């Protein structure tokens, strides 16, 4: 057919870029080659069909509240970020970035992507966390909160060792595919 | 263009490696496959043999200390390259139809600071772009084979910024020119060219570069060059703005709209410098 709109969503520096221009580009996080434009594309391969997917990049601040949703018509499918070590933006996903996208596109359907989840596993930055009276985000409670908003599925990637990369952009094309 | 395939740089660091050990093979993938997939399957399959605390990828692509190398385990370079062209050679894939079939020079780019980081602003980005030679050429019997020359070629900050410009002008040229006209492919890569919400975007690249007109001449070929590129620049955003207002419905109105309060005020902002 033709791409698919993916519109991206997240508290800033929890590596939503970081992580879709190092997936789309064969690059690591460290020697992606650096740019001023915003949005990345990407061919996707699923069952011996090719699809486009077009990955629309938001910015996180307030500031922007008034002009971000104007990307929202004829997304096909959303991906709402937090990272996992990041116990802010992932509250703010329960109370900010998933009450806005179903207020516009109360039909398209959604998945709930913790990144960064190789500190997560490091044990500098959990006893970093604690040490503020906070853990960091098992899989266990960020599933229920995708369920209980009923997101498609919740999915976690590291940008850095590419670990599950590929499954959040599989799942965003099958989810705007139903 | 992965009409010929997927190119990645595969080089074996490590005592434990036998016969590879300071190997440098180019791999012949089939197209699209991702950095993720491969690098995957080597540490995987190393983690078979070896044991799995024992593969390390180097998630990187410029050259290979040893000494910061744990003499215990063993250590992979993966790094997705391009097949790299004589502008003669290009010209030739262009008519005739027959285009797969003499590649034996692979390019990868890897950026830097002079201050040893690997990113900087705009005036402190380096890159490097580099040309691997191989010993055969592709199609060929076997799927690797190793590398034979090396090339290292530097670009200043001002370089890199004209390849980005370069590289979006174009991107917006075919998805205007392009029939059936993709809308959604076409406005992702307008609402990025002119309303950028978390890069920089293209303003301060012309306020960094173009503010001054340089008294050294070898710079004067680039400074110049620098500003033309943003006067093709902006007349394929208009071409752009043009083309998107003879595809949307109701819907994007205000979307379009704010999409053009956007190019307005830029090209306003730009025209000072590009003169």
């Amino acid at each position: 057919m033709q791409t698919i709109k993916c519109v991206v969503v997240g508290d800033g520096a929890v590596g939503k870029t970081c992580l879709l221009i190092s997936y789309t580009t064969n690059k690591f996080p460290s020697e992606y080659v650096p740019t001023v434009f915003d949005n990345y594309a990407v061919t996707v391969m699923i069952g011996g069909e090719p699809y486009t997917l077009g990955l629309f990049d938001t910015a996180g601040q307030e500031d922007y509240d008034r002009l971000r949703p104007l990307s929202y018509p004829q997304t096909d499918v959303f991906l709402v970020c937090f990272s996992v070590v990041s116990p802010s933006s992932f509250e703010n996903v329960k109370e900010k970035w998933v009450p806005e996208i179903t207020h516009h596109c109360p039909k398209t359907p959604f998945l709930l992507v913790g990144t960064q989840i190789d500190l997560r596993d490091d044990p500098s930055t959990i006893e970093k966390l604690a040490k503020n009276k906070q853990k960091p985000i098992t899989p266990e409670t960020a599933e229920k909160l995708a369920r209980d908003l009923k997101a498609v599925k919740y999915v976690e990637c590291s940008a850095l060792t590419q670990k599950g990369l590929k499954n959040v952009f599989d799942e965003a094309i099958l989810a705007a595919l139903e | 263009e992965r009409m010929f395939g997927t190119y990645f740089r595969v080089g074996f660091y490590g005592t434990k490696f036998g016969d590879l050990d300071e190997q440098e093979f180019v791999y012949k993938e089939p197209a699209i496959t991702k950095l993720a997939e491969i690098s995957h399957r080597l540490e995987g399959f190393y983690g078979e043999r070896f044991g799995e605390d024992v593969v390390e990828v180097i998630k990187d692509s410029n050259p290979v200390d040893k000494c910061k190398l744990d003499p215990n385990k063993a250590y992979i370079q993966i790094t997705y390259v391009e097949p790299y062209f004589d502008t003669y050679e290009m010209k030739d894939r262009i008519t005739y139809f027959d285009k797969n079939y003499n590649l034996r020079r692979f390019m990868y780019c890897t950026p830097f600071t002079l201050d040893g980081r690997a990113h900087g602003e705009l005036h402190e980005q380096f890159k490097r772009k580099t040309i691997l030679t191989t010993s055969h050429a592709f199609p060929y019997i076997k799927t690797r084979v190793n590398v034979t020359h090396k090339e290292e070629i530097i670009l200043t900050p001002i370089e890199v910024a004209i390849e980005d410009m370069q590289k979006k002008t174009q991107e917006l040229a075919f998805a205007t020119h392009q029939d059936p006209a993709d809308p959604k492919m076409l406005q992702m890569v307008l609402q990025g060219s002119v309303g950028t919400t978390v890069n920089q975007g293209p303003l301060e690249v012309a306020q960094v570069f173009l503010s001054e007109i340089p008294s050294d001449p070898k710079l004067f070929r680039h400074h110049n060059k620098l500003r033309l590129c943003f006067k093709d620049f902006t007349k394929r955003c208009e071409d752009a703005l043009r083309k998107n207002k003879s595809l949307i419905g109701p819907d994007q109105k205000e979307y379009q709209r704010e999409l053009e309060r956007n190019y307005h005020r830029l090209k306003e902002a730009l025209q000072p410098l590009i003169n």
